[PDB]
């Protein structure tokens, strides 16, 4: 069987982070940019969902 | 076949049916890498070769004394290719592309593209023509393919922990008190009890006499240009495999460029490690 060409993300930098890590201070709340492209050439993507799930 | 040949053959007469006994364009790529923003800059460069220089004063215009090409450029296009796969990339600032050009000139277009183990493959396209006689023109399209071929985090040596300033370059007006966030990064076996200082003193020299006096000068301005309003800090704990902010507090006292301030380093209290951990830092104070 044979699909057609897929895309792909590569996760360029997140702003304020040092390979994805970070400090909190438990009760304050802060927010940065997490940046990626799609590195296909042919097609781009139509849908997006974002699910974070944590340790807990 | 051979039957249905033979079957319809003209058979010799008066014998028996059967018997038994017997270029003007020269190019170039001269990419590099920029690790600070984590890009590869591509830069071409084309210009007239010597071939036109020669070529003016033989059949272009002989007998003028001096003369000159009239190289119209109507594309110049950089792609990026991948197999069967190719989209145009865009430069960094504006290029008119109906360009003249002349003899002796020389162009470049800069291209800004992301940067392991993955080489790049691109094209570059010049679609142009030599302007000889008022309205003669002959067109061109060469193009060819190549691929793209050719400090801030410090650490820590015999050892595994890792630093960072949050924000690693800082501008601001002379005397007034600034911070930084130094984050700390640990993951070896333990804690520790690492400490941060900033030595106001000169370091003392070993070189003719100008040499000798740009050392002194630079230390001197090492030494007492920037003031550590928390020294011979104590960093409390820092467990394994977890990260911690050191919220250093400085003060400018003589204006200029601290590019990779030295002077602030930290001393780890369990092997008398000396890491120069102020190399992460582009202080500029006015």
């Amino acid at each position: 069987k044979i699909l057609p060409e897929q895309p792909q993300l590569e996760l360029l930098s997140t702003s304020k982070m040092t390979r994805n890590s970070w400090m909190m201070l438990d009760g304050t709340k802060t927010d940065f940019h997490i940046t990626v492209r799609n590195k296909s050439l042919s097609c781009a993507i139509n849908h997006i969902k974002i699910i974070p799930m944590n340790n807990i | 076949t051979l039957d249905k040949y033979s079957s319809e053959e003209i058979l010799p007469s008066f014998e028996p049916v059967y018997s038994w006994s017997s270029s003007l364009l020269n190019m170039r790529l001269r990419n590099i890498s920029l690790k600070s923003e984590h890009c590869i800059l591509s830069s071409l460069d084309f210009q007239t070769s010597k071939a036109s220089e020669q070529l003016t004063k033989k059949f272009i215009y002989p007998q003028e004394h001096n003369s000159f090409l009239k190289l119209n450029f109507q594309e110049i296009s950089y792609k990026l290719i991948d197999g069967t796969s190719q989209i145009e990339l865009d430069p960094i600032c504006p290029l008119k592309v109906p360009l003249t050009a002349f003899s002796y000139d020389s162009i470049s277009a800069t291209f800004k593209l992301v940067l392991s183990t993955q080489p790049h493959r691109v094209k570059i396209t010049l679609a142009y023509e030599l302007e000889l006689h008022p309205n003669l023109k002959l067109p061109v399209r060469t193009s060819w393919e190549t691929e793209v071929t050719l400090t801030s985090l410090v650490n820590s040596k015999l050892s595994n922990v890792k630093f960072k300033f949050i924000n690693s370059n800082i501008k601001v007006i002379k005397g007034e008190k600034f911070t930084m966030r130094l984050q700390i990064i640990n993951s070896s076996s333990s804690p520790l009890d690492l400490v941060v200082y900033y030595n106001n003193t000169i370091n003392p020299i070993p070189l003719t006499l100008e040499n000798q006096y740009q050392l002194h000068n630079k230390y001197r301005k090492i030494a007492e240009g920037i003031i550590l309003l928390s020294n011979d800090y104590k960093i409390p704990v820092v467990p394994p495999r977890e990260t911690y902010f050191a919220d250093l507090r400085f003060i400018g006292i003589m204006s200029g460029y601290y590019g990779t301030l030295s002077g602030l380093k930290v001393l780890d209290l369990n092997t008398n490690e000396l890491i120069e951990v102020g190399n992460g830092a582009s202080v500029l104070i006015q």
